This record gives C-alpha cells, sequence and structure tokens, in this order.
RNA sequence: UGGAGGUAAAGCUACUGAAUGUAUGAUGGCGCCACCUAGGCGUACUGAAUACAAUUAAACUCUGAAUGCCAUUUAUUUUA
RNA sequence: CGGUCGCCUCCUAAAAGGUAACGGAGGCGUACAAAGGUACCUUCAGUACGGUUGGAAAUCGUAUGUAGAGUGUAAUGGUGUAAGGGUGCUUGACUGUGAGACAUACAGGUCGAACAGGUGAGAAAUCAGGUCAUAGUGAUCCGGUGGUCCAGUAUGGAAUGG
RNA sequence: UUUGGUGCCCAUGUCGCUGUGGAAACACCUGGUUCCAUUUCGAACCCAGCAGUUAAGCACAGUGGAGCCGAAUGUAGCUGUUUCAGUGAGAAUAGGAAAGCACCAAGC
RNA sequence: GGGGAUGUAGCUCAACUGAUAGAGCACCUGAUUUGCACUCAGGAGGUUGAGGGUUUGAGACCCUUCAUCUCCACCA
C-alpha cells in the first residue's frame, strides 16, 4: 500500500487531470512502458492490484518501475449528511494520471510476458492503456 | 626583549636559507596567543567566575574579557546573556614575554611534560595547548578557586601551511616530541 | 482590557499635559522626563501624576 | 502602498511609517528595474524639467 | 578578516549612500581620502557625477601624512571652491574617523569661507 | 592600554644547577624568585 | 508606447514539504572479529554525502506569458 | 441542538484593485525608559579542523558557507554592512498646525510635504511628531477629576454650567 | 594612454589556479611620547616616519575548473477565428564569457 | 469613589503605647514504652508588609505606598 508518510495540509484542493502530459511521459528506466490515453483519478488501491498483477506474472529476474505516486488526497463526507459544517475527512489517496504519462515499465525478461504483463496491469486500471517502447 | 632580537635575527636567517625564501617577511611570523579558561559553573556559582578573572589577569597582565554563549541549552542549564568563559589575546611585547615565560618556567614544571605534536595543528597553521592544572603555573598562590581547571593556550601564525608552521616551531624550539 | 497608561504633568505650573504608557510591574521607579510645556512655553521636567 | 518595501524609493520620493511611497516634488513618475538579476524595483519622480 | 582599505571602502560606501539619500539641496560633496603616506581631496557632484575641483598632497608637492600639511591642503581646496562660487558643501571622509588630519582639513576649509 | 593596579615589572629568574637568569615581565615581587625546575633543568630538552 | 503583477505553463540540485528509480556507497547495520562493549570486516544490509536519471503541490518558486489594468500619444465621436 | 458574531495574516481570489460560502490554515484585546531618537563601530546560523574539566552539541582560534541566522509575536512581505548586534549622549513616545493624496455609503481610518516655538544626537550635512510594516480595540448619552482670559437669572459673590 | 582615487553599474563584473610587477603613487612596515582607542588587544581606530618589502592586498597576461549568461528550431500554455493564424514560454543545447561606462591627480 | 482597620517564628497569634521581640503549633534533639502513639523539657524556627520623616529613644509615632477585610456608595 503506497502512502505518503506525512502531508502539510490534510485537505487540499483537487488537482485536475485535464491537459497533456507533464513529466513521466517517456520510458526512461525500463524499455517497455504502459502509457495512458485518458486522464483520470486512480487511487492507491489500484496501484497495488496492478503492481501485484505484474509481480505475480513476472519471473525471478524481471525488474519493474512504478513512476506515478498517489501524492494528493481526496475526502468523502459521511453518508446521510447535508452539505456544510466544514469539509469532509480525507478517505483515499489517488494519483493524478494525465493523458501521456508512463505509469509502469518493465525490462530484463523476454518479449511475450512483458506485453502480457502490461496488459494485465492495464486491465486493473480504468484508463485506456497502450504499449510503447524506448527510443534507441 | 633581548630574546626578541634573538628571534628576529635567527628566524630570518635560518628560515630563509632553509627554504630559499625570496623575502625576509616570507619567513613565518606569530600573531596572537589566545587564552580561554572557561567554565559553566558561573551559571550557578557566579562568585567562582570572578576569582577566575583575577587569576587570568595574574597570568597574562591583560585583564580577561568574560565571554557569553550565543545559544541556550537546558541540559547544561545554559541561557543567553550569561558570562561563561574568559579570553585573553596578547600582542606586541607582552605576547612574546608570556610565550617565553611559558616555555621556560611554566611548561617544564608540568608534572609529566612528555608533549604532543604533529597531531595538533588545525590544518591552517595554528596550535592549541591544553593545560590540565593551574597550580603548576608559578604566578599563582595556593589560595585559588575551590575547583581547579586547566587552560587552552592557542597560537596563530602568518603562514597558512601547517608544515611551515612546524618549521617555525622547530626554529623556536617549542619542545614537543620530534616537533 | 489592561491599564498600562499613565499621565505626565509639568512641575512648574503642575498641569497634566501628556499621556503615555508605563509598566508598573517591570519599571518600579517613577518617570521624570523633560518635554515641552504649552503653558511655560519651554522645556521643563514632567513627572508622573496619579 | 505596500507591506514591506516591494518598490524602492528613488529621487524626489519619500517613505512613511507604513512603507508607503509618496512624492516630494512635481513631475512624472517612472519605474526602473535594478538590483541583482534585475529583481529590485525602484520608483522616482522625474521633475517637470520644462527648463524653457 | 579583511585589510584596512576594504573596511575603509565599506565605511565609504555607507557614507556615500547616506549622503545620496539625504542631500536634498544638491550640495557639492567634498570627499577626502587619507592614505598611509598622503591624503587627497576631491569635490564631486552626485547629480552630474564628475569632479569640479581637486587637491592632493601629490599636487602640492609635500612630504605629507602630518597635521601641518593638512591645513595647507584644506586652504587650497577651499580657495578653489570659492573661486568656483560654491560655498554650500557637505563634508565626508573616505571612510576614516573624523579626527587628526581629517579634522584639521575640515577646520581649515571652514575658516577659509566654506559653509559646512 | 594602561592605568592598571597589577604592574608588569621586569623580574629576573634564576634556577638551580643552571643559573640562567631569565628576565621576564610579571606582576609579582620585584626580587629573585627561585625556580626549581627551569627549561634547562628538564630531561626532555637535553 | 511605457509601467505595475507572479496566474496559465514549466521546474524542483533554486528553497519548503511529498516523493519514482537508480551511481557509489561513508556511517548506523547482523554475524565474525573485536570487545564487554564500540567499531573493522563476510554485513542476506541499511543509511550519509553528493550525484545521475526521473517525479508532485491552492497555502513550493531559480523562472514565467497571453489576456486584462493604469497612464500617455494620435485619429474619430458625444455633451455626457 | 452544536458552532460562530469585533480586528489582523495566507490560500481559494482566475499575475491591477475588489470578490462569497456553517470553505482550507492561524493569531490578536499586546510588549519595550528600551526593543524609542541620534552619532560611531560592527555582521549570519550551521559545518570542517585543532584544544583540560566538557560530554553529539557551552567557550576559543581558523576556514568554509551566500541566508537555511536574527529582525519580541500568527502569517505574509521586507531586510544579510541592512531595518541585525554593541557603545556614548539623550527623551521628538514634543507644542500649534497642516497644502496634497489613498481607501471609503456615512461615521471613522491611512500616508504626508511644509510653517512657527523650544529641544536631543552629531564637527556639520542631516535625522527625531514612537518602534521593519500590517492585529493590540468601543460611538453617543451620563457622571467624576485637573486647568481655564467664558457665563454667574436686579447688583457683588456663590451655586451651577461652558 | 598607465598608475592611484572615486561615482555609476550589480557575475558575460564572481570563486579559484598559474606567472609578472613597481619609477611615482597604493600598500604592507617601523614605534606608541604626544591627539585618539580597545566591551581586552596601537589587532582595528588615531597619531609620525619611510628602514625593509613585492608574501599579501593591489595591477597586468594566461587558465572555459566551479558559479553565471544563453541563440535559432520545436513544444506547452494564451487571443481570436478555426478545428488554423498569430502570440509565444519554462526545461534542454550549440555557444559566449577572465567585465564595462564616465570624472579627477601624476609621469606620459 | 471613599472611610476605617489589620499585616510580627513556616502556621496560628501576643504586639514588648521608644528607653532595645515573646507564646502554642510546624521541625531537631533528649528523656519516654514490649511496640505504636501519648507525655514532659531544651534547642532551632523572627531581618517585625515595604519605603520615607522626626526625637537622645518608634516593629511601636507621623507620611507614603503594597496586599487583605468590612462598610458604604455604585441610573454610562
Ligand atoms: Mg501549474
Ligand atoms: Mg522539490
Ligand atoms: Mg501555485
Ligand atoms: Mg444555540
Ligand atoms: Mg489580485
Ligand atoms: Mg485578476
Ligand atoms: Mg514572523
Ligand atoms: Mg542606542
Ligand atoms: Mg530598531
Ligand atoms: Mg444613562
Ligand atoms: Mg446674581
Ligand atoms: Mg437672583
Ligand atoms: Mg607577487
Ligand atoms: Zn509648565
Ligand atoms: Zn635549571
Amino acid at each position: 500500500m503506497l502512502q505518503p508518510k506525512r502531508t502539510k495540509y490534510r485537505k487540499p484542493h483537487n488537482v485536475s487531470y485535464e491537459g497533456k502530459a507533464k513529466g513521466n511521459s517517456y520510458v526512461a528506466f525500463g524499455e517497455y512502458g504502459l502509457v495512458a490515453t485518458k486522464g483520470n483519478w486512480i487511487d492507491a488501491r489500484a496501484i497495488e492490484s496492478a503492481r501485484i498483477a505484474i509481480s505475480k506474472c513476472l519471473g525471478k529476474t524481471g525488474k519493474m518501475w512504478i513512476r506515478i505516486f498517489p501524492h494528493m488526497s481526496k475526502t468523502k463526507k459521511p453518508l446521510e449528511v447535508r452539505m456544510g459544517s466544514g469539509k469532509g475527512n480525507p478517505e483515499f489517496w489517488v494519483a493524478v494520471v494525465k493523458q501521456g504519462t508512463v505509469m509502469f515499465e518493465v525490462a530484463n525478461i523476454p518479449e511475450s510476458q512483458m506485453i502480457k504483463a502490461l496488459t494485465r496491469a492495464g486491465h486493473k486500471l480504468p484508463v485506456t492503456w497502450k504499449i510503447l517502447k524506448r527510443e534507441e | 626583549n633581548n630574546l626578541k632580537a634573538h628571534y628576529q635575527k635567527t628566524i630570518a636567517k635560518e628560515l630563509q636559507k632553509s627554504f630559499a625564501f625570496s623575502s625576509i617577511m616570507q619567513v613565518p611570523r606569530l600573531e596572537k596567543i589566545v587564552i580561554n579558561m572557561g567554565v559553566g559553573d558561573a551559571i550557578r556559582d557566579s562568585k567562582f567566575l570572578e576569582s577566575a578573572l583575577n587569576e587570568l589577569h595574574l597570568i597574562s597582565g591583560q585583564k580577561p574579557v568574560a565571554t557569553k554563549a550565543k545559544n541556550a541549552i537546558s541540559t547544561y542549564k545554559l541561557r543567553a546573556g550569561q558570562l561563561i568563559g574568559c579570553k585573553v589575546t596578547l600582542r606586541g611585547e607582552r605576547m612574546w614575554a608570556f610565550l617565553e615565560k611559558l616555555i621556560y618556567v611554566a611548561l617544564p614544571r608540568v608534572r609529566d611534560f612528555r608533549g604532543l605534536s604533529l597531531k595538533s595543528f588545525d590544518g591552517r597553521g595554528n596550535y592549541t595547548i591544553g593545560i590540565k592544572e593551574q597550580i603548576i603555573f608559578p604566578e599563582i598562590v595556593y589560595d585559588d578557586i575551590k575547583r581547579i581547571r586547566g587552560f587552552d593556550v592557542t597560537l596563530v601564525t602568518s603562514t597558512n601551511k601547517d608544515s611551515e608552521a612546524l618549521a617555525l616551531l622547530r626554529a623556536l624550539n617549542l619542545p614537543l616530541v620530534k616537533g | 482590557a489592561v491599564k498600562r497608561s499613565t499621565r505626565l504633568g509639568c512641575n512648574d505650573c503642575r498641569e497634566i499635559n501628556y499621556l503615555t504608557f508605563k509598566n508598573v510591574k517591570k519599571n518600579p521607579e517613577k518617570l521624570a522626563l523633560n518635554k515641552f510645556c504649552s503653558r511655560c512655553r519651554k522645556v521643563v521636567v514632567h513627572k508622573e501624576v496619579k | 502602498r505596500q507591506r514591506g518595501t516591494r518598490v524602492y524609493p528613488g529621487v524626489n520620493v519619500g517613505l512613511g511609517s507604513d512603507d508607503t511611497l509618496f512624492a516630494l516634488s512635481d513631475g512624472l513618475v517612472k519605474y526602473q528595474k535594478f538590483g541583482p538579476k534585475q529583481g529590485k524595483t525602484r520608483v522616482s519622480v522625474v521633475k517637470h524639467k520644462l527648463d524653457a | 578578516m579583511k585589510t584596512r582599505t576594504e573596511q575603509r571602502r565599506l565605511r565609504h560606501k555607507r557614507i556615500v549612500k547616506k549622503i545620496r539619500a539625504t542631500n536634498h539641496d544638491n550640495r557639492v560633496v567634498l570627499m577626502v581620502i587619507k592614505s598611509l603616506n598622503h591624503i587627497s581631496v576631491q569635490a564631486w557632484d552626485f547629480s552630474q557625477n564628475i569632479v569640479l575641483a581637486s587637491s592632493s598632497s601629490l599636487a602640492l608637492k609635500l612630504k605629507n601624512g602630518n597635521k601641518d600639511n593638512a591645513k595647507l591642503v584644506g586652504q587650497d581646496i577651499a580657495d578653489k571652491l570659492v573661486k568656483l562660487k560654491l560655498t554650500n558643501v557637505v563634508f565626508d571622509t573616505g571612510g576614516s574617523k573624523y579626527h587628526g588630519r581629517i579634522a584639521a582639513l575640515a577646520e581649515a576649509a571652514r575658516e577659509r569661507g566654506l559653509n559646512f | 592600554k594602561k592605568d592598571f593596579h597589577f604592574p608588569s615589572q621586569s623580574v629576573s629568574f634564576k634556577c638551580a644547577s643552571c643559573s640562567n637568569s631569565f628576565t621576564i615581565e610579571s606582576t609579582l615581587k620585584q626580587k629573585e624568585i627561585t625556580i626549581d625546575i627551569c627549561g634547562k633543568c628538564h630531561p626532555f630538552y637535553i
């Protein structure tokens, strides 16, 4: 469970996912990568599912990198509560993925499982994923 | 001082030939002997500090200025604005007098003056001497502070190289092991 | 509110002409400054007045 | 009007008890950038200087 | 930590900044600079940034560094200023304490028709 | 600086074995204070 | 045409936090030495220093617009 | 029902100013006869090395380090020869005023050149009408106190007012 | 033109390294008896003199090491109308860079 | 906003009206019982709330304050 150790402000304004790709746009640690095609809010819970999926379908020597991190939190008012009396309490942490950010990358194992591994990682996530390779 | 004139002639000649020094003032020159016998007991037994000053006075001939800490510490009961430590800086004629009096009178009275050197230069050419006890200094009567302490006599030089500082020390015959 | 104010009166015409502040807890001794007086039209000692 | 001197005073420009810049003579105001990396701002009142 | 000249420059920067901040009547500025050997003097004008009058130990051909020749230097510079028709001056040192040679130069300048 | 109550007066110092009358400024009695171990009376120096 | 600004963007070796991955890895680090207590060293290492390569921010900024705002110049219009 | 009611700082506030919500974070109802005014002198914190008590860290010497230090305070802005530290002399933490501006429904608030009187610092220029700046505050009525070149219900006082 | 002083500037002006220099001047330096000074030290400030001095500082030449500056193209954001025309950043890069502009005194 | 009175060993109190501070309790010691208390007696525990003024003589009388109390008042 990826989680920030501490934050200065518990309840910050939400960060928009509309726009192009600011950083984490090109595979730079591995050489195959899972790029996004639709900006959306994906939470820290989805990261472990995608990471666990990759790890379960990995081998004994494959290596993986997680680029995005759920820095920003979001709140949720308790049920049956009318609006007012302050902001709700933070409930879950989401990483902001914009269209074009490389989320997961893999290297150091043959071609077929890596394509399959990235596929299973992207089926656990709501965004529409796509496979890309590293420029020589 | 006659020995000051001896310093003049000897330091000039020996150092210049020893390193082919192109100028007479290329030879190293000693600047200031700071003495700092400081104690935090002035935080509680302030009287003690007062007596200290007079002894320091009696040691150098310059009255010591009491120094104050630039911070505050609870474990040492320290707080800013208090006087913990005296420092004296001798120059001109008085500085060479005190140095000569130390090396010739005070130091060989030390219980076991075996010396410490090579492992004392600060990397900039300085030198610190950590005295352990005050009674050994001749210019001190048996009546003194209820607690006995040492001293932190230090040295300065015109040069910045520690090796050349050692050369001045050897030329001055400051008595340390091999240095 | 707290009352740290005090009144300063001349020592020649014994008139109170100024209002300033003073901490009775910290400063125990009465103020004895010298300021301009409208009546005497000169500088003169002004002391604290109850 | 500012809280802390964001614009330095120049010639014919004064300062107050609230770091407020006010003029000292007739003229046209004019801003000039100065200081390290041109990060300091300076204001001045260039006198009419009609001088016939 | 530094050398004497740098501290004098530091004091010199302070004095020039204060004068340029407060000199509202655009008076001529009589800067005296004292060295180990000699002491010189120049009357700048911070509005035009040029030198109108000058005087120095080098100009007067004296073995200077004494309070005696400081009086002569002050008389010459004050004579030159009067011919230039400027009498409202501000007197600042090169960054040295106003005393000895500087005080003698200033008093000599005041007694020769200057207003400062 | 000056105007002090503790005057630094040039006192001479003798020692046993080697006389070695070292004259040094100090604020003590203006007489021959005898030192028992001087510099020359030390195994380290010689 | 001049000026004020610090947003969009971008960047985090330019700070404050968050923080991917990695260069080497001081130190702490287990055992072994070594010592009764610290270490050197095989430490299934962790962690500094600095770095590389990559990230995040309404209350982060070494930067950084356009629009908009103020004033002035020219032309035209209205007696508001 | 719970919470709030005045004032100050930041964000939301969309690079002039202004802009709301039971939106997100904090303080204030002061302190200083020096922490004011002036003249002079002076400049980080930390870290590295070397040194009795003394220790990770008290103080000393030297170097490095461009602010992470200080600037009484909640933040913001400013300020490293400054607005920070020290010393000497002082009380301008003055009197009567006040052209012109900011911001404002009003009431109120804010800055201020300059004049006259008499001072403080300084050789002088100059500075001083409280502090680096923004919170530290409450109208009217009523009564009390001091002064006073005004009134004193026929006149002189007094009472009572101004 | 060069040295010394100073104002404007506020790193393409810095930090550092390697060498050269002094005629006059700048500096260290020689002493504290005078004016003046140390929260203690003629260290500094202030005196009166230039014996020694080119280590410093200072001034010149080289040094692209650190720091600093940074083109064009392209791109992100903006304004309109388009789903294309202007506006055009930040980052990165080739690369520049061992300051510059005036006044004064002296031998020139 | 006045009027009066009080302030003394650590505590509770005499106040020793000027011809030079004491008692019970708190505490130390001694005696004191099989033990615990109880009991008895010494010692210690006082800069007289603080400052000023007057006499040769004041904690004590006068002035000024500080804290406390009781009274009154107590229509911004
Ligand atoms: Mg942004
Ligand atoms: Mg960062
Ligand atoms: Mg922002
Ligand atoms: Mg209610
Ligand atoms: Mg705005
Ligand atoms: Mg706007
Ligand atoms: Mg603050
Ligand atoms: Mg002062
Ligand atoms: Mg101040
Ligand atoms: Mg009423
Ligand atoms: Mg009547
Ligand atoms: Mg009547
Ligand atoms: Mg050289
Ligand atoms: Zn009066
Ligand atoms: Zn001997």
